[PDB]
């Protein structure tokens, strides 16, 4: 077995909790979104109609 | 007649014997030290198996 702490080089761990550290996964998951936005709106609007009918 | 021979004793005898017991010690001395090497060897190899899996992780 590996005792309280284990002997002391420390033994072996420099090996197995550092190739662990952790399983890693590593999850190349689950991110989220800034998205992005759009931009508005071209006019200056022009007469004939409406000017006349009111 | 008289026939007699001085064929072991006694410096030769004691000699023979001190000479016996300092090799007796040395046998003595180099199987205990022989057994430390040992228990050293497995705490290593011990040791060995421990870094191995480390490597595989």
């Amino acid at each position: 077995c590996e005792e309280p702490p284990a002997p002391a080089p420390p033994p072996a761990k420099p090996k197995a909790a550092a190739a662990v550290p952790v399983k890693a996964a590593p999850t190349e998951t689950g991110a989220q979104a800034a998205p992005s936005y759009s931009y508005v709106y071209n006019p200056v609007g022009k007469r004939d109609p409406f000017r006349s009918p009111i | 007649m008289m026939i007699r021979i001085n064929l072991l004793p006694v410096r030769a005898v004691k000699k023979r014997e001190m000479g016996r017991q300092v090799l007796v010690l040395f046998a003595v001395v180099l199987i205990g030290a022989g057994v430390a090497n040992y228990l050293w060897y497995d705490d290593r190899q011990s040791e060995l198996e421990a870094h191995q899996a480390g490597v595989a992780s």
